[PDB]
């Protein structure tokens, strides 16, 4: 965790909010409480990374400024949270959960499909800086275990060729149907409905009295 | 931050000459009672020494800290 | 081996002498690293105790098997760091020698 | 009026609301083994090292910070407060680099005593251990931070007695460094202080590193000339010239503080 | 298997003001 | 002259003790010894240094060779690693 | 006995099937009688959920009211505030990922009917940034709430003032924490603080505040509405009320289902979701809560039901009640080992016994698996695990310590044998 | 662990006692040391009837005197503490 | 959208 000033990242890269991003800003602080700029940092940081992918020191002490934090604050935010990205970030950034849940329902098998359709390793962008592997940690949905979200996408239930169906929407056009491939819903048990299957009761039904 | 060597009274004699050596450059002293330093409990019984033993003394009052006034919760205050 | 003097001044073989032989003063080298400018065994101040070859963490001083060094005069017989080194590089054969039979025991 | 009624193993000492478990045994004169609390610095309970344990209670309690309640004895010397050090002690040493003959807070350390008197005879810590990279914090104080128990007294200071606001914590898990993110050196007064408030030799003083070792030096109290404020201060010479100068405390004039350029 | 002479290696611990070489 | 480089001046008195006598001082100085000493390149972040030959050694330390501008250098033996 | 009747159920949204938005949301009757139950009062609210006896829905375990009765104090001249925590970094909790994306409102009704219970000014929901899409779903639901003016000062016609904000998360588990989830609000980095400054007493921005899992948030209007015995009886005991129960790995249909608490855990898995992957015999062990609470192996699975008095009668905690499963076909000691792995790369690092001793155990666990360690390491690591579970300043280390005891204490044959294997072939 | 006989720490307990008893004049503080030792104090005045009573009693014989040595604490205002040690 | 979720906050505001 040292930032070695290099010539691409470092603040010679200029860094300022779009007059429309700088508008987003203005929002945040409002939505936090009267004389609290400090809570805005960790979503104004979002926005500079939303901004850029690289988000360089320049950009983090953008932040300060516009925050009027101690710059190292914004620092250590920046630090110490994974979603936040210090260094270039591929433009598809698939991340791929590996934790034991997923690992028991093949999360594994995914990895060495996708590493082979990327062909490049665990944890770098490829040559194309097109596409950016992690094996990051629980993403969250986890009934449906085999598992990659690319910014968002957090495409579910992905049998192997099927990632490599996703990777190829994703290298010859856009918005490859984000989602669980699976014909299942949302989370849903495969055999269907048992919670519930009947329809739902309506407005004020068997509401208590009192 | 162990305060086990503050606890008892020592009274220590006036530092003296402390000359090199020429041939080794070794600290060589002309003063005996350099190195003594007498440890006693407590204020009273220290100055007894130098009495009857007719050493000058110039006693300095214990200085403890000050209680603080401390709690985890104070600094989390946004106020101050 | 290479060549660099074991000590790294850390000075207890200075702190456990029985006797107040050794007397050691450092400073950082400036390589940075850390070495003793001036390192002084008065040996007739030496007990031979033993316990410094003991103490140290690099083992950097060593009770070496001559006995012979008998002088004529008693200024010879305090030791600086030249001369221990000088003895050190004599006697470093057998020194590693019976360090490498004795390790095990200690 | 405001004086619980607090028991230490008994003494039964009478306190001030509010006070911590730790200060309550400092009054009878127990001392509870701490890093990472300072008493001008504020509390944070990093370390953990000072965990007591309360009479009839199911969990030990971080004396540093709880505020002692009325009616609890406190066990210093329990068979359960020193597996709670006993177990502390093994961590903050695991992954601690053994250089103990070249940290030159080597008899100045506040972690071999509690590891030689409350801690463990020996490691279990077969795996491997970290390094962290040296870096430049100046040309007063060396980092050699590895040896850091990420115990945060320097990002206090640096922040509440000094306002420098610079050295940080950077990441999470067993490689949280607490050095500044970006290489800008610690330049303020007050600065030689963190030297003497880190418990760990991690980062020492530069100009003083290799030149002695504490048990040598005799100590002499004295008055500072540099600047009015008269700041106590211990000059502390070997063999005839002086090797270093740090605070003695003074309530009223220099608390434990001395300036950069009178040391 | 097929006189020395003891001296301070350290140096000098106070250097002195040398007179200003230039009269005044 | 010497390691630390001890020398008395033409006007220094003490000088005399070695008049019709020998000055002990070293060859070999180690100044340049680990100087000499090639950098020794590895794979991993960190390595290990226990001064080789374990208990014959120094107390093992553990070295961070993760940046290439800088050779970590084991506090102990001054030999340079180049990662 | 579990088998909850669908109109019981509570979010009947679940697996969508109805228009998330307000006017499916119109059609569930989520907001019937909110206006009534504020104007019954803040003490009327307590009452129902103190008779309900829910419990924490969340991965500790508390009665709700209580929690919700503490800052019900007087205002002392600072706002009080409600911080919802939609973070669920703990795998298996897939959970409340439905209750904000299937059916945001549940929640949004949950904020102001939880809101006047203790008199919040403002609600904060924590969804964990790498859900944006589900954040995307909230807020439009948020906005649509207001438009009615169900939300907002004078909220759903009443004296009543509450504003309810989604806050970003950043991809860490610890967030969770409740001190912790306060600070990344606050805008420092994330780490929990000491209990004694409690929540309430000094919350964010040093004014009092309450943390909910999102699950109990959501049902308080719903209990209000069915009132606390409706749902009391469901509950077994202390335990009570339905929990969603979620099913991952190594079952056939894995799903999240609202089925009743105090399940046979032989049940669940054979009745709803999918019976075990391979049968029921092909149950090496079963994780109850998800991954901070120990798994039990099949012996005691079946016997054991999804309660928490059941399971800490059985050393395992309810947790979110993620159960994952491992059949017969899982290198478990790999299984557990990833979890260390887990923890390693999330545990903030403010406490010595969590950073340095999750860090050991990892190093450890990873030498257990290729079996590498001697077979004596296997009760160190269990000494250094006691060292971790009562010394850290915020339950995560009390987490990674449990399953680390679990896999000794029912699976140290195994081990063992990992270890011989090594050993022989030299 | 030393191997603590406690059958020594009682029985040279009592003993301390019965000196005390024969010899309530110059003896004070009578105490055995958790080293299994006993170590009476008595007034300065006490020194020749404490020994001769010891030296010369059948049920207390402590013929020879292992050592007499004088302590000397500072602070103490009788700085000296003549110590003898009887077999 | 990148930024949906952000200008979703606008409204809101
Ligand atoms: C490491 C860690 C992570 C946690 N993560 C979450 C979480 O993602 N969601 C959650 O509701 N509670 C989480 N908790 C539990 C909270 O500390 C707190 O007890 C709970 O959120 C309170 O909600 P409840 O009282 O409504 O159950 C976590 C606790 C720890 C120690
Ligand atoms: S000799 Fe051994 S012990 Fe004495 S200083 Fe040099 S190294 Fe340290
Ligand atoms: S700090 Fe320096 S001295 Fe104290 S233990 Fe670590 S190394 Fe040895
Ligand atoms: S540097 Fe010294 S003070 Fe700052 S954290 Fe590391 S140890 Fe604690
Ligand atoms: S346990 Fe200590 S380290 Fe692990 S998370 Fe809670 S606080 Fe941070
Ligand atoms: S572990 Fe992959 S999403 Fe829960
Ligand atoms: S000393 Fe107890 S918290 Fe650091
Ligand atoms: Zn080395």
């Amino acid at each position: 965790f040292v930032h070695r000033d290099t010539p691409e990242n470092n603040p010679d890269t200029p860094f300022d909010f779009t007059p429309e991003n700088y508008k987003r800003i203005e929002a945040i602080v409002k939505n936090y409480p009267e004389g609290h700029q400090a809570a805005a940092v960790l979503p104004v940081l979002d926005l500079a990374q939303r901004q850029n992918g690289w988000l360089p020191i320049s950009a983090m002490n953008k932040v300060a400024e516009v925050l009027q934090v101690p710059p190292m604050r914004v620092y250590e935010v920046a630090t110490f949270y994974t979603m936040y990205n210090r260094k270039p970030v591929g433009k598809y950034h698939i991340q791929v959960c590996t934790t034991t849940p997923c690992m028991l329902r093949d999360s594994d098998s995914i990895l060495e499909t996708l590493q082979r359709k990327l062909g490049i390793k665990v944890g770098e962008t490829t040559p194309d800086k097109l596409f950016t592997l992690i094996e990051v940690e629980c993403l969250g949905a986890c009934v449906n275990a085999p598992m990659v979200q690319i910014n968002d996408n957090y495409y579910e239930d992905l049998t192997p060729k099927d990632i490599e169906e996703i990777i190829d929407e994703l290298k010859a056009g856009k918005v490859p149907k984000p989602g669980p491939r699976s014909g299942r819903f949302c989370c849903e048990p495969a055999g269907g409905l048992t919670s519930l299957t009947e329809p739902p009761k309506g407005p004020g039904f068997g509401v208590q009295a009192g | 931050s162990g305060v086990n060597n503050t606890k008892k009274w020592k009274m220590e004699f006036d530092t003296r000459e402390r000359w090199e050596n020429p041939l080794m450059g070794w600290a060589s002293t002309a003063d005996p009672l350099s190195n003594m330093v007498l440890t006693f409990s407590a204020k009273e019984d220290a100055i007894a020494f130098a009495e009857k033993n007719g050493w000058s003394y110039d006693v300095e009052e214990k200085k403890v800290p000050k209680p603080k006034s401390k709690s985890y919760g104070a600094n989390f205050s946004w106020n101050k | 081996p290479s060549g660099e003097e074991r000590c790294i001044a850390c000075k207890l073989c200075e702190a456990i002498c029985p006797a107040q032989a050794i007397t050691i003063e450092a400073e950082p080298r400036a390589d940075g690293s850390r070495r003793t400018t001036r390192y002084d065994i008065d040996m007739t101040k030496c007990i031979y105790c033993g316990f410094c070859q003991e103490a140290c963490p690099v083992d950097a001083i060593v009770e070496g098997p001559n006995f012979e060094f008998s002088t004529e005069t008693h200024e010879e017989l305090l030791y600086n760091k030249e001369k221990l080194l000088n003895n050190g590089d004599k006697w470093e054969a057998e020194i590693a020698a019976n360090i490498q039979a004795d390790y095990l025991y200690r | 009026s405001n004086l619980i009624e607090v028991f230490v193993d008994g003494q039964s000492v009478m306190v001030e609301p509010g006070t911590t478990v730790l200060q309550a045994c400092e009054k009878v004169g127990m001392q509870i083994p701490r890093f990472c609390y300072h008493e001008r610095l504020s509390v944070a309970g990093n370390c953990r090292m000072c965990l007591v344990e309360i009479e009839k209670a199911p969990k030990v309690v971080a004396a540093c910070a709880m505020p002692v309640m009325k009616g609890w004895n406190i066990l210093t010397n329990s068979e359960k407060s020193k597996k709670a050090r006993e177990g502390v002690m093994e961590f903050l040493l695991a992954n601690h680099p053994l250089d103990c003959p070249i940290c030159d807070q080597g008899g100045e350390c506040d972690l071999q005593d509690q590891s030689m008197m409350f801690g463990s005879d020996r490691s279990r810590f077969l795996e491997g251990k970290r390094a962290v990279e040296d870096k430049n914090i100046g040309p007063l104080v060396k980092t050699i931070m590895t040896r850091c128990i990420q115990c945060t007294r320097c990002i206090r200071f640096a922040s509440e007695i000094a306002g420098v606001d610079d050295l940080g914590t950077t990441g999470r898990g067993n490689d949280m460094q607490v050095g500044t993110y970006i290489e800008k050196m610690f330049m303020s007064e007050l600065s030689g202080n963190v030297i003497d408030i880190c418990p760990v030799g991690a980062l020492t003083s530069k100009p003083y590193a290799f030149t002695a070792r504490p048990w040598e030096t005799r100590k002499t109290e004295s008055i500072d000339v540099m600047d009015a404020v008269g700041s106590n201060i211990v000059v502390s010479t070997r063999t005839g010239e002086v090797m270093r100068i740090l605070p003695r405390m003074h309530e009223d004039i220099n608390e434990e503080w001395i300036s950069d350029k009178t040391r | 298997p097929t006189q020395y002479v003891p001296y301070s290696t350290t140096r000098k611990k106070i250097h002195e003001w040398v007179p200003p070489s230039t009269p005044y | 002259i010497t390691h630390t480089g001890q020398v008395y001046d033409e006007k220094d008195y003490r000088r005399v003790r070695f008049v019709d006598r020998q000055k002990e001082v070293n060859e070999n100085f180690a100044i340049d010894l680990i100087a000499q000493q090639p950098v020794n390149e590895v794979e991993h972040r960190i390595i290990a240094c226990d001064g080789g030959g374990g208990a014959l050694g120094h107390p093992k330390v553990y070295i961070n060779l993760d940046k290439e501008t800088k050779t970590g250098t084991c506090g102990y033996c001054g030999l340079q690693f180049k990662q | 006995f579990g088998s909850l009747k669908d109109e019981d159920r509570i979010f009947t949204n679940l697996y969508g099937r109805h228009d998330w938005r307000l006017k499916g949301a119109l059609r569930r009757g989520d907001w019937y009688k909110t206006k009534e139950i504020l104007l019954k009062g803040p003490d009327w609210i307590l009452g129902e959920m103190k008779t309900s006896g829910l419990r924490g829905r969340g991965g500790a375990g508390f009665p709700t009211g209580l929690k919700w009765s503490f800052m019900n104090k007087p205002s002392d001249g600072r706002p009080k505030y409600l911080v919802v925590n939609a973070d669920e970094g703990e795998p298996g909790t897939c959970k409340d990922r439905e209750i904000m994306r299937h059916d945001p409102h549940k929640l949004v009704e949950g904020c102001l009917v939880g809101g006047r219970a203790m008199g919040a000014r403002a609600a904060y929901i924590y969804i964990r940034g790498e859900f944006y899409n589900e954040a995307s779903n909230l807020q439009v639901a948020i906005r649509e709430a207001y438009e009615a003016g169900l939300i907002g000062k004078n909220a759903c016609g009443s004296d009543y003032d509450f504003d309810v904000f989604v806050v970003r998360g950043a991809g860490a588990y610890i967030c969770g924490e409740e001190t912790a989830l306060i600070e990344s609000i606050e805008g420092k980095q994330g780490k929990p603080r000491l209990k004694p400054p409690f929540p309430a007493d000094v919350g964010v921005f040093g004014c009092p505040t309450t943390v909910a899992n999102v699950e109990t948030v959501a049902v308080s209007p719903t209990i209000c509405r069915r009132g606390g015995t409706w749902f009391a009886g469901f509950g077994r005991e202390r335990n009570s009320g339905t929990k969603l129960f979620n099913i991952s790995g190594h079952v056939n249909h894995p799903c999240t289902v609202e089925e009743e608490m105090s399940v046979p855990l032989k049940e669940l898995i054979e009745k709803h979701a999918g019976g075990v992957t391979g049968g029921w015999d092909n149950l090496l062990a079963v994780i109850p809560g998800g991954s901070s609470t120990p798994l039990i192996p099949k012996s005691v699975c079946e016997t054991v039901l999804m309660d928490f008095d059941a399971l800490v009668q059985a050393q395992t905690g309810l947790g979110t009640a993620a159960v994952i499963v491992m059949d017969r076909s899982t290198d478990i000691v790999k299984a557990i080992a990833r979890l260390i792995e887990f923890y390693k790369h999330e545990s903030c690092g403010q406490c010595t016994p969590c950073r340095e001793g999750v860090d050991w155990m990892n190093k450890v666990m990873a030498r257990f698996v290729k079996g590498d360690a001697r077979p004596a390491e296997i009760d160190s690591l269990w000494e250094i695990s006691k060292q971790i579970e009562g010394h850290t300043i915020c339950a995560l280390g009390d987490g990674a310590a449990w399953p680390v005891q679990g896999l000794i204490r029912h699976f140290r044959p195994e081990l063992e044998d990992r270890m011989q294997r090594f050993a022989q072939q030299h | 662990v030393r191997p603590r006989s406690d059958v020594t720490h009682k029985q040279l307990s009592a003993f301390g006692e019965y000196v005390a008893e024969i010899l309530p004049k110059y003896v004070q503080q009578v105490q055995v040391s958790c080293l299994d030792e006993l170590e009476i104090c008595i007034h300065p005045d006490g020194v020749i009837p404490t020994l001769t009573f010891l030296r010369d009693h059948t049920n207390a014989q402590f013929k020879s005197l292992a050592d007499l040595t004088a302590v000397d604490v500072p602070t103490r205002q009788n700085r000296f503490e003549i110590v003898y040690n009887l077999l | 959208n990148t930024y949906t979720f952000l200008d979703l906050n606008l409204d809101l505001s």
